[PDB]
């Protein structure tokens, strides 16, 4: 089970172990720490494509967060980790959340302009165009969405929109660009999410390091 | 002005050739097995296709002013034949393999086209029918293909439905939780479960898994339990290379399923290779109420070699018909050339009749 | 709830089982023949289906926002096929069997999901491509139901076609002349004749059925013309070969036949039955079929309705339940020789199956009647 | 003045939008010669409208995708953004008037080394969905797609695709992941498009300034 | 969530409406009283009726003949329909609509899929002058309904390009393609695809200099600017410049020679007015002579639309109380007459009943007067 | 035949359009002084939206959703989701509308599949007297936009009927059968069906002596007349009756207690006015409480609706002025069109004869006759 070699095959076809993607950036740095407690940890330093890992049965992957439940879904990885968010504005119908991971906790919001409520059908710029109607729903409203990818600060500035929704954690983006943080949609945080068929075939290598992953969360 | 719409493709000769045939032998698998072949109708009225929604297209009938859909599942369509049309005074096994259409490709597939084979057994009550269609199921896939590495799932929906029974819950509390456990959102389970929670957690919790279930937990859930026992054991042995697993909150339909669940999973594939129940009473919507339990595939999960051509020259005389014909009979593909065309008329000739013989190049 | 559509029905499995086993053997009759079956698409973008109408039943693509239609006739499909998917350089065959959509009955049909047989031969451009299909439809016909009391009715779109060049001849013309003749309205043909080279028009609606009463009637200046004494003798040299091949098959000529006659371009063939409107099967020359996907292509070629060369009852062999290994061996053979075998199922005795036509019972494991 | 006031509406002067990261910096020097620079610098701030040493000419900037967007929108009255992106998102309701001749690469396939082309329709991973359709119907082709938004090179190595329609430069990412580059689809480089309505109601600030932008660019 | 619309599709509630139909009225007779005869025009026909001239067009069934119908997306064809066919007026003719047009999906960055497109068209006359009448319509129903302060009308003329496709010799592929690049002024590519092109670089010359008519003078061959109706094109568009510059002084007004929006129907002048922060024109229209010649008779024809959304206060409502007295109606007969809401209270309602009330009619000293509250 | 137009579709040529378009506006502001805020309702909703209350609706794919949209058929569910959901009032509201809406086929022997309907809703008072009012305001747009000379009132009260099926306890089957005979008066099967049904001598009487209050109660049993609610809706409608009679002395009214159309929504008062030489009343409406229900808050609703058309062709007078902007004639032309004349000015060398239907001509300029 112990493999030390960096340069471990872990090419090609790999139904015998686990794809593990992981997001890239703040998520895999709290994360490395926990997979550590199940005996897995990387053998180089990412920031120097599939990596092998201290476990032969497992490789990992690093995407754009935006890829992590495509490729677990798809099956292209086994298991993942992905924000709440992103999972839940992708589509969460062809998989299982496990585990929440309580890693890069933040809130989905509304924010704005001290600005007036504009008379009209409100105008909505965000990443999130599904969690945004359903939220609106919610509250017996419906909204225009323009779907943006980044700078959700600026939309309300430019006229693209009244409100954005958005993740928002300390706020100070925010109050820098003279907008506000407004009413709470979701509490976020990091999900383990595991392909369909990979847990119902692979339960022998997931459930201890599912298990393992509980226990260094808790 | 060729373009074909997305998911939509040409099934080209040479691939053709592979689905036809293997078309043919899952029918003829299925109908000494005594599931009798039927073609279901293409359109229907919509509410008859919708009896068990966005996937179905949808046109107005002419004829009527209502609203047709095209088949997106036979499944409903042979319940009204064993309900209303052939209202069989006993046991019933049908079986059918034909297109059906979706508005967008369903279950990770490329196709919006895919050709649906399955099996329906109606008028037995007890597990033994279950059993029966999943060994049906897994021959058919053995014979079509291969079980080399494949997975059995089984599952259950009497163990949930009979604890939301025992504790009382609401349908809104009962659909919340099918939810929730048909995505295994376990944090979120933890939170809604917080009357008897605690075993609706272990049920999502330690779902795989009968020891530890039992452990961390009425007639009818032992009832239900059993029956899942007891199938788990006779596959088995009846299957003993076969890697079979358990997942009770398998909840895919919930609400027309009624006990066993049964799919079978491949290596580097999201959806099943096929995937059925028990679903009593389905076709109660069109008059009588049945047992009924069964499965389905998409036959292009199953399933390129090149096609053998001879080419033979123009001319009526006997003895080369003879030879034409004896050829034929042995099922080789023969054709004659035509007018004045040499043989690179055919470019894609495998052989040639030249007594006459058929000989390679 | 159970109610169907007008004109749709479920085929139950008694009929099931014939037409299955006559679609089997037609497309394996048209494979040892060189015509290699394809599945079409059901449905496709409208235009691809409609470049030969009010049959085809449409619905909006919710990926492009472009109309979609159900296919209602694959030989457009198939000539997408030659033309544009497999480009083969030279002579191709290919054939299919499916379920074709129409949104009200067509040709006196009980069903509007009749189930379309066909066959296609694309690339060459003389007659004999036209013989050959010919040729292939009877025997298909043949081997799959009866010629007996048969009859095939010969035509060619070329006669017309040529007359209307030589005479110079508008569109709208061209157009008003195939209606009429369509009907072989010959009160009205004779008064819109009336008025260049009319007597040639309304000899070809008058003689239609008599290629010799025909040429009688016909003006010198016409049977000169090199196009029109080649449709001419297209049409004979295919009515003589076939009498040959055929002796018991009765023919006919009609040439103002002229069925879809903006897309044919030769000869037209269809088999017609006793007490049968609709024709069991119809095809003709039609060059340049798929010419709307690409390149242009001789093509010739023919369909029917399965349902129409189309149911007795089915006999089930019934055992007891068991896995012991002389009664699975027993059933197996069965199988084996193509026997519906089951096994009572449970607590189930034989009234279970009522519909059981044999027993599997030890008397050894024998099958005898029930 | 560095917080001279910018903020509000500005339909009297230019809203500039900016793809971060690369091509702002090769933008900015063409931008000095017209006589428009920021006031500090970007990376170490968090606010994301910028004045300028023009008075009616402020600066956005956006991640690249938001780039067209914001300026059909017209929330930006010109902006700089990659041939690719243009194209992918649709240049229709946009003028392209110039060839910054910036981060210059080729959008290609690219797949396996030396991989037989497998039979039936192709399953492209790409992230330019629109773009990977056009070029397989200009080869009288057609495929699935399936949108991924970043490490291209994975989809084959993960049976996500048969091959990948993506951006190359210099191919070595490709080269050392068992790939290889195939067709070229077409050369891609930073281009300055303009909001249609914004062009022909304020060509007497745009013409000088685009003008400028040009001949900058030609040495 | 049963109460749910569609995307794009919105109530248009009593303060917007009143707005609106105001303004639709206003509109309508303001080009009555210049000529512009209303129709209704069918909101359903055939679809090669809507087509003649689309993915935008909702399309269904006719289960009396078995076609395919659309919603009308754009009554521009419509109107063509019937000066070609149902009313074939031997002349002049002017007629304007004001309707619901729906499409698919929303166009032009609009916020509905259901805008109120209201529209002219001037058919039967030839010349320069009909475009200028319909440029100075349109401008007098915008300063009408709205204001054109800090407006710009863009003017240009697709006989420019076509007349120079003409001379050049260029096909229909190479003609089709130009006008693709020139309606996304891809200067870049349009240089490509311009070098090795018959009298390239006057075409290159016409995307380059498109603002700009001088400017354009001095890099066009002499060639070119002496064909004929190159010269006759260029000098419609000068007169034009030259008299809607005169009669609106206060308008600013734009060239752009390579605006070639549905050139395939457009003819001669094209025509729109933007509006500050805003993408989408407030209105846009041209020349398209022949637009009803699949209908029948081949007409001159010029015409524009916009809609009347991009073009709310509350309601004031007097209640008084239940009762049948004549001095009572008569009051009540009296504040309606003048245009005033007015209710009476029902059964045992007392005014609270009425919450968004703005007045009251209430009896002082012997007669019946309106006070606020 | 491109020209063509659909079966039951039309142009509003000018000369029609002015007299409809009057007629529209003064309609609106009839009911906008009476309290009625006018909406426009969506052209396009969901289909469940448009069906809370079928064949008549026109379907179509939303390409954003994949649901089905309808086409809307009739406005009445429309207001009732924007008072229930979208403008909550707490309190009486009040709103009209006149758009087209559109028929898969021609209803209520109507020319056309896409009539213009215009209507006034009452939301949120309980008692009769909003029916009242409405029927009142009903009458007076009649009044304001055409006549009520010769015209009838028919008064019915669904209650009675409803009321007597609570007290007789029958199923909803029964009652639903019930109505069909009632609303064909098939009194020979009404004969059939009471017999050996419970109290079925009412039910008999009810659609027997429909029309005339005395005869029916006269043939009533005291059991009937005694429950609170028959004899609450009776005297409902007596007291409408009344009331109506006093406000219109000239008009004829009359009852009928079985007006049992849309039963299924409609809880009180029916009100209908019919006209010499018209199979299809001018207007109809009716007490619906709760109609909004579907959508959100129950609330008490009445309201009626009519065709525009049917309430509804002089010609147009032009004066033609010639070309030019000399300042006095422009001054005149401005005079002429801010007195509501329709002006127009001659194009370039066009004379008189450019505009054939012109009336008029401006020639100090004056206006004179052609
Ligand atoms: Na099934
Ligand atoms: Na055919
Ligand atoms: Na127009
Ligand atoms: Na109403």
């Amino acid at each position: 089970v112990r493999n030390d070699d960096p340069n471990f095959n872990v090419m090609g076809n790999f139904d015998h172990g686990l794809t593990l993607a992981l997001s890239k950036g703040r998520i895999l740095k709290e994360t490395l720490p926990l997979l550590a407690t199940a005996g897995i940890n990387l053998l180089e330093d990412p920031e120097k494509l599939i990596f092998p890992t201290t476990h032969k049965q497992v490789r990992i992957l690093i995407l754009r967060a935006s890829d992590v439940p495509t490729y677990v879904e798809n099956g292209a990885a086994d298991l993942g980790v992905a924000g709440k968010d992103v999972l839940m504005e992708h589509g969460a119908q062809h998989v299982y959340e496990l585990l929440d991971l309580q890693i890069a906790k933040c809130k989905l919001m509304t924010a704005g302009k001290g600005m007036e409520r504009p008379k009209g059908r409100l105008k909505i710029a965000t990443k999130y165009v599904n969690l945004t109607r359903q939220y609106y729903a919610s509250l017996g409203e419906q909204v225009d969405v323009i779907k943006l990818y980044g700078s959700m600060e600026l939309a309300p500035l430019v006229g693209l929109g009244d409100y954005i929704v958005d993740v928002v954690d300390t706020g100070n983006t925010l109050r820098a660009n003279g907008l506000e943080p407004l009413e709470e949609i979701c509490k976020v945080s990091s999900r383990l999410i595991v392909n369909k068929a990979s847990f119902k075939r692979k339960q022998v290598l997931l459930n201890p390091i599912i298990s393992q992953l509980e226990q260094a969360v808790q | 002005t060729w373009l074909l719409p997305d998911g939509v493709a040409d099934v080209l000769p040479e691939q053709a050739q592979v689905i036809e045939k293997l078309r043919r032998e899952a029918i003829d698998f299925l109908a000494v097995r005594g599931y009798q072949l039927v073609y279901t109708p293409f359109i229907e009225y919509i509410e008859s296709l919708s009896s068990l929604d966005l996937v179905t297209f949808k046109v107005i009938d002419q004829l009527s002013g209502r609203l047709l859909g095209i088949r997106a599942d036979m499944t409903p369509q042979v319940a009204r034949i064993d309900a209303h049309v052939r209202p069989v005074e006993g046991v019933a096994r049908y079986c059918y393999a034909g297109t059906v259409l979706h508005t967008k490709p369903q279950n990770f597939n490329a196709t919006r086209a895919p050709l649906q084979l399955g099996a329906e057994l109606y008028g037995h009550d007890s597990i033994e029918a279950d059993v029966e269609m999943v060994d049906v199921m897994l021959g058919l896939i053995e014979n079509a293909y291969t079980l080399q590495g494949a997975h059995l799932d089984l599952g259950h929906v009497g163990l949930f439905r009979s604890l939301v029974k025992y504790a009382g819950l609401s349908k809104n509390e009962e659909h919340e939780l099918s939810d929730l456990y048909q995505r295994k959102a376990l944090p979120e389970l933890a939170e809604f479960t917080q009357n008897m929670g605690s075993d609706f957690y272990a049920l999502g919790r330690y779902a795989s898994d009968l020891d530890a279930l039992q452990a961390h937990l009425d007639a009818e859930f032992d009832a239900a339990l059993n029956a899942l026992k007891t199938t788990l054991e006779q596959i088995k042995n009846r299957w003993p290379a076969l890697n079979v697993g358990i997942d009770v909150v398998e909840l895919r339909s919930y609400h027309y399923h009624t006990g066993l669940m049964y799919a079978v999973y491949a290596p580097n594939r999201a959806a099943p290779l096929a995937q059925g129940g028990r679903y009593d009473g389905i076709g109660e919507h069109f008059g009588r109420a049945r047992p009924a339990t069964g499965f389905s595939c998409d036959l292009y999960a199953l399933g390129f070699a090149e096609i053998e051509t001879v080419v033979a020259p123009k001319g009526t005389e006997a003895d080369l018909l003879k030879a034409i014909a004896n050829a034929r009979s042995e099922g080789l593909r023969v054709v004659q050339l035509l007018g004045n065309d040499d043989l690179s008329s055919i470019p894609y000739a495998t052989h040639q009749l030249v007594q006459w013989n058929i000989e390679k190049i």
